[PDB]
């Protein structure tokens, strides 16, 4: 029967969804655990290569807004990955439509 | 049978001289009365030739007698007190005639005494004051006069047509559950006592008269235009043999009918056609509470056809004018 | 009094108005609105068996009175729940107490052992649109499921070529792209003394697939 | 509705005792001798070292909810470059003519020592604090 | 009507003559038309007052009187700073429930032994409930004088506050980016009116280290919220709080002061790993 | 609707006198007036459960359609004629009108049918001693009909029921105070081996009130006490009880 | 056992709106929206860029319970605006952005050959 992943995980289409932003913390998103030294300490991340480095002369971006984030959507077999992605995409503006529709006949 | 509502009944005892008193619960007791006011009425009019406004009136008087017999030691005579005693609560129906005037423009004064009048003719009809109706001492001889005689007329119409709205509520009454009590809604029921005479009389006979010199602006083609009940005709039937839910409930009803029309009395409307690659136009005045609506209609039939139809008076004369353009000329 | 019944299966809440609009010049008076309660009552009867019928259909309308039409069996019997809408004669000899409630009501909560309310579409806030001889209302149809699709009622005075009407009407459903649709003016067929109760009625072949 | 106090101060000691994004300065008057300031800031907005001069102002004004934008087109009453919100806790009498008042910006502590502003500080929920340069 | 197996139904009717109706098998559990003066045995609703008990019971504490919430999962739900007077844990604990069937048992519960009334206990003349675990270690991170919070994540602190005015606070910081801080968000759970003062070692009216406690018309001044603030101490908001405002009052300052405090922890996230035991 | 009410009976020998009294207790005369019951019963070939699809003991019942015949379908001589509902019972007593009463059932005398007052009723409320009979009544009014079979005998069939028995009843009614209902009635049962007068030696005496509410005990309160109001009047010269509810149950039986 | 329904996360109950608008009290031109059958995917969602609204002067979702799919969302506009119509534009703007999300993978993914 057709079915959601909501109602049980077998109808969960995707496997892991990898998903990251800001590879330098130029946000300061997080406070870095460590024992001497949190950029020896913290292995970085392969998407450092895709920003640029903050260098340290420099004051803090408080403006700075979270945009551009790096993911990896992985495929069970039901839907084909590109789907996995575009059903997405579609299932979330379905869902804001009902919203409007409700509006609409209240 | 039927609802007037306040100070309603009779209270009957016996004396030492072998007759009767009548008690009233109130309306106070004077062996067959003491003192009583009939009803009454009395109509005026003020032409002069439209002179002097000069104001003449007369009334059609209910007297029996002032001489009184209703003899001590017999019942006899007072059945008769009995009757009179249902005239003296007659009356007090004339008080909800009264009640019913406060629905309308034309007088009531100082809300001391109200006046019934019209405006054409400058003329007045009836009378009793909003203290009361008809209370008895005056000097007696005998003249007439024809407003004397009309005004008998409307005395036992308007007594008449409460005995219509006395009737109306029983209607209700006998045929559903809760009773009829508490008198005259939307002041519908009520108005129909001296409202709807009032309207007759003035609202229809006037504006007819009025129309007919409005179609004397129609008098210009050689022509020809008839009036007909036929509005009344084609609604309000007198008398049928159909009846209602029942056999009891359809003698009511049919009562009701004839008297009817009477209380139904709006305007009947009229007509007027032409032969000869044949066109044809009509019209209906409407008392709507003595207000008058004239709605008109015209078709012009020939081969193929054209046709207009309108529901102010003002509008009506210009229709007229636009009329005998698109009429022949 | 002739009649017709579109449904429009494949349809979302704004069907509607596409088409109110593709016939916005086409309008003289619109008035005020109107309801209609369609009822599936599937029968319990395993006694009968599958070679004459079951279920009957329970169409409520909100034509000024609470009256509802079943159909079972190209047959139809026509009620009221509306205490006003009572025979007045039935009322004085005490036949009725004068206390009527929907025929439905009765059906689900009295005789609910022999029917099961199976299926109950409602359509709310439904338009009147008024033209030259030819009524013309329509309302969207919902379900305990969702959105079951859009609905137009032909009633006319004119028994004068309702053929023509009713293809007219089918026309402007091409241009506003409205595709699989399901028409009826019944089947030729019944008799009408009381013509309103078949137009009611046919609703059900729109509604049956 | 309008300014307490205006001054210009400098920086002798910026102090981050543990804190990564706070630090306690401490200033002095360059106009008036017995004016010093102790003051938490967020350092990581306005960042502060010594002998920086700054100045430093009051003013009750420019009551009800807190509004974000339309700030834009409305009078940004900052001609500075930090601004801060907080409550008036204390009235030290600090000898002589000598007063000390302390304001809290939800946390963030400051202490100001002088004599003058008599006629100026109150105990009130309202009391901005502005810097610049 | 409900019945037996529906959630707001009932399961006996009991008339005057004495017997009773089993709803779940007579015949007439439809047409069922009651009279003043039966008894309707129904369900326990939401809420109703019942005794709620963690065995041993050697307190008076450890039997108080709860408002019923039906939920669904088998398991009893407690708020966690009731923890403590029962003595429980969630490591496999059970507890029992009795419900009063008399308007009189139920005055008794609720107007005698309800958990609000027990908050200061005379075992010890102070607070029996305090703010636990999860609530108590992020209310500290939370009032720290580096703790600031954007706008986004402040308005989703206050709607969470069921009492709250309406009134957006002040931000500390305006400009350069409006901030608010801990201690500053946190005030909001605090009532007006509560006034506490606290000096630890090395306390001063300017608090260096952000020591002690300041809090002037239920508004933080200084200092960071701990277990000697919002715990079940002798001087505590909570002794003050019960002790000004009202049991009511206090016990719905819990709530609130966790519903922030567990919010904001959510998303900053707490953990301990072995590094944490490394020197 | 519930219809709260007191019964009782006067040989037709009262009836002349019961009459004259009646009519000044209420102040308005008696109103003639009549009805046919037709009585169904669920098609005894069918079969069905005891239960919805929302679990409820549901019990079979009776259906009972309920008419006004007009009497020109009903009356044995002119001569009597008149308009008097009494005087014209005594020529009514004993034996049948017309009737065959069948033939209405399928129309006769192709065709559209009536209006009916289709009812069904429940056992009047279960009480140890009730001062007045309070029973339910599930109504709905059948105004017209269409379709193939559209006789009242079809659609009642189509609906799965089958007919079970019928009455005629005849009397007169007193329209009286806060919607009480005085009928002074007579019964006939009719099938097609002849009619028989159920209430032959007198009259079926039945005083009511149908009320809206159920559900506003104060107004279900002040109809008892308008029914023992009028018992008590009347207490002397005749009794109004309540019937025994076992005697007024259209079940299965 | 006394485990509910699995799809009572998603499927509406019987009469129950997807959203119950009620007016907030405590402030002016404010209101509070509840949302059944819902969870973060979609309150989150919305109450981000009703923050982008520069006309919004409040905005914030609570899920008060996990054991209901539920939220309350609160809406606060300037006078004269209304905030159903800032709920209308922000669910408009998140489709218009979510529309150009697709196009933009669309067209980079049939640029990919694996
Ligand atoms: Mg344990």
């Amino acid at each position: 029967k057709k079915g959601i992943a909501k109602e049980h995980a077998k109808w969960g289409p995707a496997a892991a969804i990898e998903f990251e932003y800001d590879p330098w913390n130029k946000l300061k998103h997080t406070d870095y655990w460590y024992e001497q030294d949190s950029a020896k300490e913290w292995p970085q991340s392969k998407n450092c290569e895709y920003e640029d480095p903050p260098n340290e002369g420099d004051p803090f971006d408080y403006k700075a807004q979270a945009d551009t984030f790096y993911m990896n959507v992985e495929s069970v077999g039901s839907i084909p990955v590109d789907q996995v992605v575009v059903r997405g995409i579609d299932t979330l503006q379905k869902k804001v439509a009902s919203i409007l529709l409700a509006l609409t006949q209240m | 049978g039927s609802t007037y509502k306040h100070d309603r009944g009779i209270a009957n005892i016996r004396n030492n001289i072998e007759s009767q008193n009548l008690d009233l619960i109130p309306h106070g007791t004077d062996f067959v009365h003491s003192v009583k006011k009939f009803l009454r009425v009395r109509i005026f009019t003020k032409i002069e030739s439209e002179d002097d406004y000069i104001l003449s009136g007369e009334s059609v008087m209910d007297r029996d007698s002032e001489s009184e017999e209703a003899e001590t030691k017999d019942i006899r005579k007072q059945i008769q007190l009995l009757k009179k005693i249902i005239f003296e609560k007659e009356l007090m129906y004339q008080i909800k005639k009264e009640c019913a005037l406060l629905i309308s423009y034309g007088v009531s004064i100082e809300n001391e005494n109200k006046v019934i009048i019209e405006l054409p003719n400058e003329k007045f009809e009836i009378e009793l004051l909003s203290l009361d109706d008809d209370s008895i001492v005056n000097h007696e001889q005998d003249l007439p006069k024809i407003n004397d005689k009309r005004a008998n007329l409307m005395l036992v119409m308007l007594r008449l047509l409460l005995v219509v709205i006395f009737k109306k509520t029983l209607r209700s009454r006998i045929s559903s559950p809760h009773g009829l009590i508490n008198l005259n809604v939307d002041d519908d029921i009520l108005i129909i006592r001296p409202i709807l005479g009032k309207v007759r009389f003035a609202n229809y006979k006037l504006l007819l008269k009025k129309i007919i010199k409005d179609y004397v602006l129609d008098i210009v083609p050689g022509s020809s235009i008839t009036e007909t009940e036929v509005e009344r005709e084609q609604p309000q039937e007198n008398k049928n043999i159909d009846d209602e839910n029942i056999t009891k409930l359809n003698k009511e009803i049919r009562a009701f009918d004839k008297l009817l029309n009477i209380p139904r009395r709006e305007l009947k409307i009229n007509l007027p056609l032409t032969e000869h690659k044949s066109p044809n136009l009509s019209l209906m005045l409407e008392s709507p509470n003595y207000c008058n609506a004239l709605i008109h209609i015209k078709f012009s039939a020939g081969t193929e056809a054209n046709a207009v139809s309108f529901d102010v008076e003002d509008f009506l004369h210009f229709i007229v004018a636009e009329y005998i353009q698109q009429k022949k000329v | 009094g002739k009649s017709a019944v579109i449904f429009v299966e494949r349809a979302t809440p704004a069907t509607l108005t596409e088409l109110k609009d593709a016939l916005s010049n086409s309008i003289l008076s619109v008035r005020d609105p109107w309801s209609i309660d369609f009822r599936t009552y599937r029968c319990s009867i395993k006694n009968l068996p599958a070679d004459v019928s079951k279920l009957m259909y329970s169409i409520t309308f909100h034509h000024h009175g609470r009256q509802t039409v079943l159909i079972k069996d190209n047959s139809a019997m026509v009620t009221t729940a509306a205490a006003a809408d009572i025979p007045p004669a039935l009322v004085f000899n005490g036949s009725s107490t004068g206390v009527p409630e929907s025929i439905d009501t009765i059906l689900s909560s009295k005789l609910s052992n022999i029917w099961m309310q199976r299926q109950l579409i409602k359509g709310d806030a439904g338009e009147t649109l008024i033209l030259d001889g030819l009524t013309v209302r329509l309302v969207n149809l919902f379900s305990s499921t969702g959105f079951k699709g859009l609905l137009i009622e032909l009633q006319a005075d004119e028994a004068g070529e309702f053929e023509t009407k009713i293809a007219g009407i089918e026309g402007h459903l091409a241009e506003i792209r409205a595709k699989e649709y399901k028409t009826s003016s019944d089947s030729l067929g019944p008799d009408t003394s009381n013509e309103i109760c078949d137009l009611a009625y046919q609703y059900v072949r729109a509604l049956e697939l | 509705s309008n300014t307490l106090f205006d001054d210009i101060f400098q920086v002798s000691e910026v102090d981050p005792g543990r804190y990564n994004k706070v630090c306690r300065i401490e200033a002095a008057s360059t106009t008036q001798d017995q004016c010093k300031l102790t003051l938490d800031i967020n350092v990581e907005l306005f960042p502060v070292a010594a002998q920086d001069s700054l100045t430093v102002t009051i003013a009750s004004s420019l009551t009800r909810s807190w509004r974000p934008p339309q700030a834009g087109d409305r009078s940004l009453a900052d001609d500075y470059d930090y601004v801060m919100y907080g409550t008036a806790y204390k009235f030290e009498e600090v000898s002589k003519d000598l007063i000390a008042v302390y304001y809290s910006f939800g946390g963030l502590l400051m202490r100001l020592e002088g004599n003058y502003r008599n006629l100026n500080n109150l105990k009130q929920e309202n009391a901005y604090l502005l810097i610049r340069r | 009507r409900n019945g037996p197996n529906e959630h707001p139904g009932a399961k006996y009717v009991i008339r005057d003559s004495g017997d009773r109706i089993d709803l779940r098998y007579s015949k007439r559990a439809g047409d069922i038309q009651l009279q003043y003066g039966w008894k309707v045995e129904r369900h326990i609703m939401d809420n109703d007052p019942v005794l709620f008990n963690r065995q041993p019971s050697l307190h008076k504490m450890s039997m108080m009187a709860h408002r019923v919430k039906v939920i669904p999962y088998s398991t009893f739900r407690l708020n966690l700073s009731v923890t403590s007077p029962y003595n429980a844990d969630f490591d496999g604990d059970e507890m029992n429930l009795h419900v009063p069937q008399s308007e009189e048992t139920r005055a008794e519960l609720s107007q005698l032994c309800a958990v609000p009334l027990q908050i200061v206990s005379p075992q010890s003349n102070k607070p029996c409930m305090g703010i636990v675990q999860d609530t108590l270690c992020g209310i500290r991170k939370l009032t720290l004088r580096d703790t600031f919070i954007e706008l986004d994540q402040v308005l989703n602190m206050l709607y969470w506050v069921p009492d709250w005015d309406g009134v957006i606070p002040t931000p500390a910081i305006i400009k350069p980016k409006p901030l608010w801080s801990g201690k500053q968000i946190l005030s909001v759970a605090i009532p007006n009116g509560i006034h506490l003062q606290r000096f630890d070692e090395g306390t001063t009216l300017l608090s260096p280290k952000d020591n002690g406690m300041l809090i002037i018309d239920g508004q933080i001044i200084f200092g960071v919220v701990e277990k000697k603030t919002v715990g079940s101490s002798n001087g505590g908001l909570i002794h003050v709080v019960t002790r000004e405002k009202g049991p009511q009052v206090c016990a719905k300052l819990f709530g609130n002061i966790q519903k922030v405090v567990n919010f904001w922890l959510l998303h900053n996230g707490f953990s301990t790993g072995i590094g944490d035991t490394i020197a | 609707v519930q219809q709260l009410s007191l019964f009782g009976s006067i040989g037709d020998d009262g009836y002349d006198l019961l009459i004259s009294t009646l009519t000044t207790i209420s102040g308005n005369p008696p109103l003639l007036y009549n009805s046919l019951c037709t009585v169904w019963k669920p098609n005894p070939s069918y079969d069905v459960e005891n239960v919805n699809s929302r679990n409820q003991l549901v019990e079979p019942n009776r259906i009972k359609l309920s008419k006004e015949v007009p009497f020109s379908y009903l009356i044995d001589e002119t001569m009597m004629d008149k308009p008097l509902n009494f005087r014209i019972l005594k020529s009514f007593t004993n034996d049948k009108i017309p009737l065959n009463y069948a033939m209405t059932r399928n129309i006769l005398h192709n065709e559209s049918c009536s209006p009916w007052s289709l009812q069904i009723s429940d056992i009047p409320a279960a009480g140890n001693n009730r001062s007045v009979s309070m029973q339910t009544i599930a109504e709905t009014i059948i105004l017209s009909s269409a379709g193939k079979n559209s006789s009242v005998s079809s659609l009642m069939n189509g609906l799965g029921y089958v007919f079970e028995f019928q009455y005629l009843t005849i009397g007169v009614k007193f329209f009286m105070k806060h919607g009480l209902i005085l009928e002074l009635q007579k019964i006939w049962q009719i099938e097609e081996a002849g009619n028989s007068q159920i209430t032959s030696g007198g009259f079926l005496l039945k005083a009511y009130i149908n009320v809206s509410r159920g559900t506003d005990i104060d107004r279900i309160n002040y109809t008892e006490t308008a029914l023992m109001n009028l018992k008590k009047e009347l207490q002397g010269y005749i009794e109004l009880s309540v019937p025994d509810r076992q005697s007024m149950d259209s079940r299965v039986a | 056992m006394n485990a509910p329904d699995r799809f009572e996360l998603f499927l509406l109950g019987e009469g129950e709106s997807k959203l119950k608008i009620d007016p907030d009290t405590k402030a002016p031109n404010a209101v509070v929206i509840t949302f059944e059958k819902e969870d973060h995917t979609l309150g989150n969602l919305i109450r981000a860029e009703l923050l982008n609204d520069r006309k919004v002067l409040f905005a914030a979702y609570k899920v008060e319970h996990p054991f209901f799919a539920r939220f309350k969302l609160r809406i606060q506009t300037t006078e004269g605006y209304d905030p159903k119509d800032a709920l209308k534009n922000a669910c408009n703007s998140i489709i218009n952005k979510l529309g150009a999300l697709k196009t933009n993978f669309e067209t980079e993914w049939n640029l990919q050959t694996l």
